[PDB]
């Protein structure tokens, strides 16, 4: 059979919600439901129907009249319960999974996994929300009857812990270590105590008392005399930079003619990309060229590799050969093993020609200068 | 004997847009002389290899 | 024969607060002990996945959460945003459709179909799914792509209403207060605009985005020192931007300090080679430092960047006429005017320079072209009235 | 399609053992290392000392590190044997899914250029993510129409994988769309 | 790395060797900014495993690629060195044969320490001579032995300069600071000890000091090509060009005729405003580039002159013309992107920014925007990829941590 | 300084949650005690422990985590 998982527990109030009243349990299944219990705990009340797996509860009220039943469900929600409703019909969204809940008189709080407190109203409004400065680990109830102070708190972890009513903090403390669950009650014999438990274990008791101007640059006189002679000799500056600019364009148009000519760019419709990376000292030195198609999605067949190096220096064992299919967006690295013949150090260049298998004209080139053999 | 007027005021950003920034020019350093001599004797043994 | 799901509020809880070390040791324990089929030592750790920067083993595991509980619209809805993570939106659209045919009652499907068909530049069914976004539930994420919508496909005419009635509601989110007050600055408002900034600065004092656009207001209507204090409370959380320092230049350059003016406007040059206002900024002050061999040079640059304006060439042809280039000065404003529709100061300079000319003939047909097109310089107004008086 | 990917599956065993005994080699090396760097520092000190049986240990990890070395080499050789006989495997598949359907040389040509992409294998780029990125990328492009497998199943990268499921999944789902009257093409 | 000599294993940070931000100044490591006058003892960072250092450029640790460790006239297993050590005038010229000619230390120290016993131990130069041949056969400590040794016979500016080698080896700057400003006591003005001691402030980046020391050197020599290379480039990038243009000129004075020079002085010219002797100056560097990675940083930075004057064409020629010259030019990569982005073309530049990426991981232009325009159509994957190698390249960068802010926050 | 520290421990390993701890009067006059299900000190052995004073006065093995 299918049986489920009880992971949240908490109590409810039957009518009179005092020291000695009798209280009823509400259980969180794994499967997404809530029972809520007889004083006994052997018989079931209610069943309430969930959408999603609940994590955390808070129960205010009494049973029988006015119950409200807050869960923090996995999903990063919070549904209230009330009665006549099987569906909880008044759901809240965190925007991230709910880490706590903390429920006062009136207001309820949420801890986000956004290292932050929202605090909502019962009815499904929020009302404010508070940043914290780190995350949040676990969140309680600071509840002392004295002075009536009711206020939630918080676990961060950046090692301290601020109890915060309803928008203002006090009370922070320190610990030498990130706390992971905080309790506030009667522990002992002293209305105020508090007990909190390191992340790494440890346990630490604390009982609170009943009287509680740019960076503008600088210029020197360089500059102002650079200033006066543009403003005394500037249309020989203007005329002189055009005539360079000119002699440029051609010379650089020149170049690029020539580089086209012997197809020496390794980055020439005809898409791709080359670059021959070499590695290792030694006499064998592994020669690794890094290819590439740069299409939207066209891949290339038919292409081949063809190296050009001195006989008598590097002896390559496959000078030529088939390239896989390029897909475009892949960096194919295709390796190869250069190893130096002359006994004297001798780096000379060796040059890669990408072309395809029909024409005999290079599609694109590559250079590099070897290395020093550092033989033997 | 007019003077063109220019506009006195410029042109302001009102919002920073992410843009691909370029690498920054490279000023070429300058080199020791030992590392001249060094460079130019291992050159020259190069030299006399191929000439021989 | 075990129980299945021993140990999910365990697992749940370490990994809520943010531990990702324990989470995945109890995760492992639980996946050795049931050999699989467990659905949440899978799915935390695939969201666990993606909280590091892979999106790859998130999408396996999610691929395999789906598996389990075929009919289960979370998990397909985890599948196509693993998807949405990566480039493809079209399959994302595609999952979040099987996940919407299970569940026909949440927003955010309706939000993602709606930013990925943003993505794939249909604004039609974009528009109406987040639409539906808003009618389910709404959020300020559905208002702001909506927003974003509205102002690629169209106008801020269609913009303004919506970041209204976000704003209306949870006034609280800068980005919201934000982007509305820059959409009043893309518009004639000038008032509203530095109220939703003020508003913005409220909240967050530092904001750099709104200190940007703020102080950009305040330098143009006049007052540089006040904008000149703004960027100073955030000059040294971005030290090297091209526009906080393009701005700072402007404001030296009001109060008359065109060195001080010329030195941010460089370091911003410096920052951006390709920003075409910090381009004209510099040929801007470089006219007004009269130096007339720089002012062309930037004034060039800014024009081959941006070339469809029409106080570039008008400032390009002030500077030709004073490097003995009368020609190149004609037919840059023979451009200009061309090119310009709104600014008079173009038709005005061009009936200078050929009053100059000696023509004093179509310095008449630039005048009555200026007159056409209108009005606040002090300068302009006078030349304004010597070339119409001595012509 | 069957006594086909036996074939396939012996070199990607051959190549899974050469990826163990690679790494380790390098284990064994850095012992080596460590332990050599030891033995400088002890030879670079003046004062006498014991050895400790730095020297045997030192000879035990030379001992692994040849051992590790000759086994790399036999199964390089292996690895290499076997992708040899995978060629000549996969160029009578071509042959025979060519003829199986009135394939004409275009098509021929295609497949000769994603089945068989590499002549030898090496430490970055093998026959497995190869032929896998190629038929991925051919049945994107031609073969397929839904989206959601598009991306979902219909990937392609050039790491060495840890099964030969997909690539296998692949090549069958190939001559199946090819069966219902697909075609390949390029663009 | 296989050579252990420094006593701190984790030293403070600012007593050990082992300004611009990377936004204006280039790099060559994770930090580490380029330097003017690269001296062939420049390590400019150290790699962390030999896997590292092979397969990185053999010269991206060094000025010149990294080995693996650093008739005939005379036969030198035919003469007895304990005959030629009875005669030092003999002696000398032979240990200087014998250790710079034929670099064999072991048989330069048996002559060396024949020598010494034969002059009972007296003379400083033997004593140098031996240390030098301990240094380079890797006793350190044996050196500074008989460096202090020779420094105590007579204080010479050698000794100093070798001591403060022997205590640069042992990881010990503030030793040889300390020695340096001894030997200043001692010499009250040389040039070579001040230049060292900004070298030692350079190598442990603190240049507030370095250029106070350039600047003594300047006030000694005001010709050294060192500390004005120095001082000049430090000028250029904190946006002080015409000051750097100064500098450099002084060098072209003092007929200094390079590549480099020529190239330095067309960047400042152009980034002072003087567009006269801007090109003319790039031709002749053009001209004067012994190699094809001069050519391709003259034709980098031409393509950077074209790009500040508008016309993106002929700076996409230059740029392409820096790859063809050298193929491993990873700026060249970048700017050529960003240049095929601004046209349109995503997939080109997405290819060649993933190039730059590959050639140069410690610089952060070719991540920023490979991650970038990956945001920008998507796959936020590789977009935190490419941000969290930028932010691990240029870490205190500040679009890098709003594009990490926003994708982190799209993962939940 | 509101919060008065009573006691600063480090060796105890209670890694317990803020809702698997709960504190409240056990055997009447006026005593209360705090139950705790503990897990391992990795998640391993769940031990229910209860704590009176400072002192651990009873830990006893439990079938499953609480």
């Amino acid at each position: 059979r299918r049986q489920t998982v009880i992971t949240t527990m908490t109590t409810l109030k039957k009518n009179l919600a005092d020291e000695d009243a009798v209280s009823c349990l509400v259980l969180g299944t794994e499967n997404k439901e809530l029972l809520v219990l007889d004083p006994e705990a052997f018989t079931i009340l209610a069943k309430m129907s969930l959408p999603s797996v609940p994590a955390f509860l808070e129960a205010s009220g009494q049973f029988d009249v006015e119950f409200r039943l807050a869960a923090a469900c996995r999903n990063g929600s919070i549904y209230i319960l009330r009665r006549d409703s099987k569906r909880p019909k008044y759901c809240i969204e965190l925007g991230a999974q709910p880490v706590g809940l903390v429920g006062v008189h009136k207001v309820l709080v949420v801890g986000s996994n956004q290292d932050s407190l929202h605090g909502f109203t019962y009815k499904g409004k929020r009302l404010w929300t508070v940043q914290m400065p780190a995350a949040i680990l676990a969140m309680n109830l600071l509840e002392q009857h004295s002075r009536g102070l009711q206020a939630v708190m918080a676990a961060l972890a950046n090692e301290e812990v601020r109890i915060y009513h309803d928008k203002v903090l006090l009370n922070v403390i320190r610990t030498p270590e990130a706390v992971t669950s905080l309790c506030f009650g009667r522990y002992g014999r002293e209305d105020n105590t508090l007990i909190m438990t390191t992340l790494g274990g440890g346990l630490i008791i604390k009982i609170l008392k009943r009287t509680a101007k740019l960076n503008v640059p600088r210029k020197t006189r360089l500059y102002v005399d650079q200033t006066l002679r543009e403003r005394e000799a500037g249309t020989a500056m203007h005329r002189t930079f055009q005539a360079d600019l000119y002699l440029l364009r051609l010379r650089a148009a020149r170049a690029y003619v020539q580089a086209l000519e012997s197809s020496l760019s390794p980055v020439s419709r005809e898409p791709l990309k080359l670059h021959a990376v070499v590695q290792g000292l030694g006499p064998t030195f592994k020669l690794t060229l890094h290819l590439q198609n740069t299409s939207t999605a066209r891949p290339i067949l038919g292409l081949v590799v063809c190296f050009l190096y001195n006989e008598v220096l590097y002896a390559l064992p496959r000078a030529f050969f088939k390239v896989p299919l390029l897909v475009p967006g892949l960096n194919y690295p295709l390796e190869t093993f250069v190893k130096s013949l002359s006994d004297k150090g001798i780096s000379d260049i060796i040059k890669v020609l990408v072309l395809r298998e029909g024409q005999s004209t290079p599609l694109l080139s590559a250079h590099i200068n070897m290395p020093m053999s550092e033989g033997l | 004997m007019f003077r063109e007027v220019l506009p006195k005021q410029g042109q302001l950003y009102v919002e920073d847009i992410t843009t691909m920034v370029l690498c920054k020019p490279k000023l070429l350093p300058l080199k020791s002389l030992t590392l001249e001599k060094l460079e130019k004797m291992q050159q020259a043994a190069q030299d006399t290899i191929h000439q021989q | 024969f075990p129980i299945l799901e021993k140990q999910n509020w365990l697992i749940h809880l370490y990994y809520i607060q943010k531990d990702y070390e324990a989470c995945k040791a109890v995760i492992k324990e639980q996946l050795q002990e049931t050999h699989g089929l467990c659905e949440y030592a899978i799915y935390v750790q695939a969201l666990i996945f993606r909280l590091e920067g892979n999106i790859q083993e998130s999408l396996r595991l999610f691929q395999m959460c789906a598996f389990l509980s075929p009919q289960c619209a979370d998990n397909l809805k985890q599948v196509a945003r693993s998807l949405f993570l990566l480039g493809k939106h079209k399959a994302a659209i595609e999952v979040y459709n099987e996940a919407a045919k299970l569940n026909q009652k949440d927003w955010e499907i309706c939000h993602n179909l709606g930013v990925c068909y943003i993505y794939l530049k249909q604004f039609d069914k974009a528009q109406d799914q987040l639409h539906n976004a808003l009618h389910l539930n709404r959020h300020d994420l559905t208002y702001i792509m909506l927003g974003k919508i509205f102002l690629l496909k169209g106008d801020l005419d269609k913009a303004i209403e919506i970041y209204k009635k976000a704003v209306e509601f949870s006034p609280e989110n800068t980005e919201l207060l934000t982007t509305l007050g820059l959409l009043y600055l893309q518009l004639g408002i000038y008032q509203k605009a530095f109220e939703h900034l003020g508003n913005t600065l409220t909240y967050d004092p530092t904001n750099y985005k709104a200190i940007l656009a703020a102080g950009s207001m305040m330098q143009t209507h006049g007052d540089f020192d006040v904008a000149l204090t703004k960027y100073k409370v955030v000059a040294c959380a971005v030290i090297e931007s091209p526009p906080l320092w393009n701005n700072i230049g402007m404001c030296f350059f009001g109060k008359k300090k065109y060195v001080a003016a010329i030195s941010c406007l460089k370091r911003a040059n410096y920052l951006a080679p390709l920003d075409w206002k910090i381009l004209y900024n510099l040929g801007l002050v470089h006219l007004t430092m009269q130096q007339y061999a720089s002012a062309f040079h930037f004034l060039s640059a800014a024009i081959n960047f941006q070339p469809k304006m029409g106080e570039l060439y008008m400032l390009l042809a002030v500077a030709l006429t004073n490097l003995e280039d009368s020609e190149n000065a004609k037919r840059a404003y023979e451009e200009a005017v061309r090119l310009d529709k709104c600014n008079p100061l173009v038709n005005l300079n061009y009936a200078v320079l050929l009053y100059n000319q000696g023509e004093k003939r179509d310095a008449l047909a630039q005048y009555q072209e200026m007159e056409k097109k209108v009005s606040s310089s002090l300068e302009f107004d006078p030349e304004m009235v010597e070339v119409a008086q001595k012509l | 399609l069957e006594e086909y990917f036996e074939l396939i599956d012996h070199h990607f065993e051959l190549r899974i053992n050469g990826e163990k005994l690679e790494e380790l080699l390098s284990e064994r090396a850095v012992q080596f290392r460590a332990i050599q760097r030891r033995l400088l520092t002890r030879f670079k000190d003046k004062t006498p000392a014991p050895l400790q049986h730095l020297d045997t240990l030192l000879d035990g990890t030379y001992k692994q590190v040849i051992a590790l070395a000759d086994a790399v080499e036999e199964n390089q050789d292996n690895l290499f044997q076997s992708f040899t006989r995978l060629k000549s495997a996969t160029h009578l598949v071509i042959l025979l899914i060519g003829l199986w359907q009135k394939l004409s040389a275009d098509q021929i040509a295609i497949l000769e250029a994603a089945f068989l992409p590499l002549q030898q294998d090496t430490q970055e780029l093998g026959w497995e993510e190869t032929v896998d990125a190629a038929l991925s990328h051919l049945l994107k492009t031609c073969l397929s129409k839904s989206s959601k497998e598009q991306a979902l199943n219909l990937n392609s990268q050039l790491g060495i994988p840890k099964d030969t499921s997909q690539l296998k999944k692949h090549i069958t789902l190939f001559c199946d769309r090819l069966a219902k009257g697909g075609r390949l093409c390029l663009s | 790395i296989l050579d252990e000599n420094a006593i701190a294993q984790v030293p403070r940070p600012g007593t050990s060797l082992k300004g611009p931000s990377p936004a204006v100044r280039p790099v060559t490591q994770a930090g580490r900014p380029i330097t003017g006058f690269l001296r062939p003892s420049t390590q400019s960072g150290r790699p962390g495993t030999i896997e590292q250092a092979i397969k990185t450029p053999r010269t991206a640790y060094t000025a010149r690629p990294i080995a693996s460790s650093s008739g005939p006239f005379i036969n030198l297993s035919r003469l007895n060195l304990a005959k030629y050590a009875q005669k030092p005038k003999l002696a000398k010229a032979l240990f200087e044969y014998i250790f710079h000619h034929e670099n064999d230390v072991k048989t330069a120290l048996d002559l060396a320490a024949l020598s010494t016993e034969h002059s009972q131990y007296k003379d400083w130069w033997w004593k140098v001579q031996i240390g030098k041949c301990y240094y380079r056969l890797g006793l350190y400590r044996e050196a500074e032995k008989q460096f202090k040794s020779a420094l105590k016979q007579q204080e010479m500016v050698d000794t100093f300069l070798y001591l403060a080698k022997v205590y640069i080896s042992l990881d010990q700057p503030l030793t040889a600071l300390n020695l340096f400003k001894q030997g200043l006591d001692k010499f009250p003005g040389e040039v070579t000890l001040l230049c060292g001691i900004a070298r030692i402030y350079e190598e442990m980046n603190n240049i507030s000091s370095a250029t106070e020391y350039y600047k003594e050197v300047l006030k000694q020599d005001n010709t050294h090509v060192e500390a004005i290379a120095c001082i000049g480039s430090n000028h250029f990038y904190t946006d002080q060009p015409e000051v750097a243009l100064r500098f450099y000129r002084r060098l072209l004075q003092m007929g200094v005729y390079n590549c480099q020079l020529f190239n330095n002085l067309g960047l400042c010219c152009f980034y002072a405003q003087q567009y006269d002797m801007t090109l003319t100056s790039f031709e002749r560097a053009l001209s004067l580039a012994e190699n094809e990675e001069e050519v391709a940083d003259v034709w980098y930075n031409l393509g950077h002159v074209a790009v500040g004057t508008g016309d993106t064409n002929l700076a996409h020629q230059c740029f392409r013309l820096a790859l063809v010259s050298n193929n491993q030019h990873a700026e060249a990569y970048n700017n050529l992107a960003v240049l095929e982005m601004r046209r349109g073309h995503v997939e080109q530049a997405k290819a060649l920014l993933q190039t730059a990426s590959s050639l140069a991981p410690h610089m952060y232009e070719p991540h920023f925007n490979f991650a970038t325009i990956s945001d920008k159509i998507g796959d936020l994957q590789r977009s935190y990829a490419a941000a969290k190698k930028s932010e691990a390249a240029f870490p205190d960068h500040v679009d890098t941590q709003h594009l990490i802010k926003q994708l982190e926050q799209h993962f939940a | 300084s509101k919060w008065l520290d009573s006691l600063s421990d480090s060796m105890a390993n209670i890694h317990t949650f803020s809702a698997c701890l709960a504190l409240a009067d056990f055997h009447g006059d006026g005593e209360y005690k705090l139950a705790m299900g503990d897990l391992g000190p990795d998640g391993r052995q769940p031990r229910l422990k209860v704590l009176k004073g400072h002192t651990l006065v009873s830990q006893k093995p439990l079938p499953d985590l609480p």
